[PDB]
């Protein structure tokens, strides 16, 4: 249950979803699966160097998540 | 020569260039932000103009070419 998760398991999630790239990032500003969840796109901006490809693919991925949940 | 879904960077940028060729100059924006063709079909008028910095024109021709091409997701638009 991603509100149970903490920084490693978003580590985890992302790395089994190919985000591999962006772990580290993650965990250095903490984000466990509480954060995950409570995150925007506006927020994923700077997490991810301002890039929105990337910024897109991680908000779609989270939004998946959500769903079956 | 393939679904949009699995176009590269390039290919992407390939796309735009050859069905307008004023939006070349868009070229390195869509490397910066790494716009893909998953990318791609997930992009809105709103991030468009936001975050990548491009102006009403260029985003409006933007977004009816990846209406063309992103089936039965819905309309991006301004």
């Amino acid at each position: 249950m991603p509100d149970t998760w903490n920084v490693y398991d978003v580590s985890q999630f992302l790395r089994v979803n190919d985000c591999t790239a962006h772990c580290d990032t993650f965990s250095r500003n903490k984000i466990d699966g509480k954060r995950l969840l409570q995150l925007t796109k506006d927020d994923i901006m700077p997490l991810l160097g301002m890039k929105v490809g990337p910024a897109l693919k991680i908000s779609d991925l989270i939004a998946q998540l959500k769903c079956k949940v | 020569d393939s679904m949009p879904i699995d176009w590269t960077i390039e290919e992407v940028i390939q796309y735009i260039e050859s069905n307008d060729n004023s939006l070349a100059v868009h070229g390195d924006l869509f490397r910066k932000h790494e716009i893909d063709g998953k990318a791609l079909l997930l992009l809105n008028s709103e991030m468009m103009m936001k975050y990548m910095g491009l102006k009403e024109g260029p985003a409006e021709k933007i977004c009816n070419l990846v209406n063309k091409v992103n089936g039965r997701r819905n309309n991006l638009a301004l």
